[PDB]
């Protein structure tokens, strides 16, 4: 699935600490579970924040620099030693008995996929007039955008959609495509570009009733 | 005497009869329009979407 970064941002807590960074939403929650000592005040003091500024692309592990004091390569941090990272000296204590960095551990510590853009879609019940603005991401199929409206009407399901494809005609939508695919473009880059407000207009889908019993 | 029995028939027929009459006829005429008034209510919908 995906998600918005409000979306991500709604669990920051050493309860539920979520991350979103390289395209990637983590629960790292176990980790700040087992690990709970200076090394993860770092990511804790940023739950449910953007971390794709601690890694480079290239590599998925954090950046890397020579160190002034020692002359020797290691991890940017910043903000500090977050968990699997080595300590600058010799110690006697960071085992490396453990399997993979958490950067690199994707299978047990990552859940859906982060959205490169959202966009506003306004959603219109046509039988009871109730207009309701909403962000979804720009790229899912009508299936999850229904998903999202489902917590505006609990029976959503037996509503059918229906937006102004093109001239221009209110027509019906499949579901398994999404919101570029079924003719509903997006152009808030050509709003900003051209200095017309994102809130100017907004793309619109109906919402009509299907009879059920 | 005689004409008697001839009123009493004719009365019963017309009066039984119109009083059949004009019921049933009020009463098609009270469903019908509420079937109408159901119709108009939809149609008044209809047109309402339209504008919308």
């Amino acid at each position: 699935r995906y998600y918005t970064p409000y979306e991500v941002a709604m669990h920051n807590t050493p309860d539920d600490c979520w991350v979103s960074f390289l395209g990637g939403v983590y629960n790292l929650t176990d980790l700040i579970k087992a690990n709970q000592g200076a090394l993860a005040a770092p990511l804790i003091a940023a739950a449910g924040q953007d971390l794709t500024h601690w890694f480079d692309p290239t590599t998925k592990d954090p950046k890397r620099h020579i160190c002034p004091a020692t002359h020797i390569e290691r991890f940017y941090t910043p903000m500090g030693r977050f968990i699997h990272v080595p300590p600058p000296e010799p110690m006697c204590n960071w085992d490396t008995s453990f399997g993979l960095p958490w950067w690199r551990d994707a299978k047990k510590y990552q859940i859906g996929l982060l959205s490169a853009r959202t966009r506003v879609i306004r959603v219109r019940n046509v039988l009871t007039d109730q207009e309701d603005q909403i962000e979804v991401p720009c790229e899912e199929k009508l299936v999850e955008i229904r998903e999202r409206y489902l917590e505006l009407n609990a029976h959503a399901k037996s509503y059918t959609w229906k937006a102004l494809v093109r001239t221009h005609v209110f027509q019906e939508l499949d579901l398994n495509l999404t919101l570029e695919e079924n003719g509903v473009p997006d152009e808030t880059p050509v709003f900003e570009d051209h200095h017309v407000p994102t809130d100017y207009f907004i793309p619109v889908l109906h919402v009509y009733w299907n009879d059920d019993l | 005497f005689e004409v008697e029995p001839i009123l009493e028939v004719l009365v019963g027929k017309v009066l039984e009869q119109g009083l059949m009459e004009v019921l049933e006829e009020e009463e098609l005429a009270a469903m019908r329009a509420h079937q109408e008034h159901f119709e108009q209510i939809r149609n008044a919908e209809l047109v309402a979407t339209q504008r919308m």
